[PDB]
């Protein structure tokens, strides 16, 4: 915001904007993954329990 | 529709842009960041000076 023009910047700003939502979207499925397997491994502690 | 009307140095006719800052827009017409719509520039040393 400070040396790109700000029109153009706009652009340039883009790119960091979908770039870290593209990291919590990848992080959060990779969570979403886990917890399946975590309750598949819950649901036979409370089944051997 | 909304139209403008002036006269300004050559030098600065790239001033006008909008995000540019410089001593024309700073002082006397900026034009806003969202401007919709354009200019039409051309010489006119024949009948202004």
């Amino acid at each position: 915001f400070s040396r790109l023009d700000p029109p153009e910047a706009e652009v340039q700003i883009d790119r960091l904007i979908t770039g870290r939502l593209q990291s919590l979207q990848t992080y959060v499925t990779q969570q979403l993954i886990r917890a399946a397997e975590i309750r598949a491994s819950a649901n036979l502690a409370a089944t051997k329990m | 529709v909304y139209a403008d009307s002036f006269v300004i140095r050559g030098d600065e006719v790239r001033q006008i842009a909008p995000g540019q800052t410089g001593n024309i827009a700073d002082y006397n017409y900026k034009l806003p960041d969202d401007f919709t719509g354009c200019v039409i520039a051309w010489n006119s040393n024949k009948l202004d000076s």
